[PDB]
């Protein structure tokens, strides 16, 4: 309902941890699970790859369509790139239906 | 062929290729007698034109001709938008012309 691909098996979930990395344990034996540990974390990098399929237009419309675009007007920014402060923002939301079709 | 057959078919649709488009037009045409059969000299003198920039000499005939140079005759407003929203730069590549169904 909020849009999109229903599948009974969608994308599976990635589950990703830093294992666990015991401070010094003490010299004399104890059974208590060890709660010290060696301050920790990961970086690295991560590629997704998705093949998509495309349904093209056939359609015999005479007048041309709309179309998204953007605007030529002047403006400080540039829509969809990024800030002077380094941070990129996207103003609008766009979807998906431009071109039409026959009912 | 003869009287009761048809010449030729109506073809007018266009057709996206990966890099080709190929457009193909069909109109209607009427072509009246001119000059009532004849070549005349024509020049500004039997236009009655004047000043000198405009002067000019030359003939007119009982022919006339097909001109499809411009882009509106081959590409529907849809076709081109298609192309020019699409593509950094197109060609013409080949030409095909017909003549059919005439009715004199």
């Amino acid at each position: 309902l909020m849009g999109g691909f229903g599948m009974k098996h969608p994308p599976p979930q990635i589950l990703i941890k830093n294992t666990p990395v015991p401070a010094d344990p003490p010299t004399a034996f104890n059974k208590d699970k060890l709660n010290s540990f060696i301050t920790q974390y990961s970086t690295g990098q991560v590629s997704v790859e998705i093949e998509w399929e495309l349904q093209k237009e056939n359609s015999k419309r005479w007048n041309p369509e709309i179309q998204y675009t953007s605007n030529y007007y002047k403006s400080n920014n540039v829509e969809f790139a990024v800030n002077t402060e380094g941070v990129y923002s996207e103003p609008r939301p766009i979807g998906t239906r431009y071109l039409t079709r026959n009912l | 062929d003869g009287v009761g057959s048809s010449s030729g078919n109506w073809h007018c649709d266009s057709q996206w290729l990966g890099d080709r488009v190929i457009t193909t037009s069909t109109r209607t045409w009427a072509l009246p007698t001119y000059n009532n059969h004849l070549y005349k000299q024509i020049s500004n003198s039997t236009s009655g034109g004047s000043s000198n920039d405009n002067a000019y000499f030359g003939y007119s005939t009982p022919w006339g001709y097909f001109d499809f140079n411009r882009f509106h005759c081959h590409f529907s407003p849809r076709d081109w938008q298609r192309l020019i929203n699409n593509n950094w730069g197109f060609r013409p590549k080949r030409l095909n012309f017909k003549l059919f169904n005439i009715q004199v």
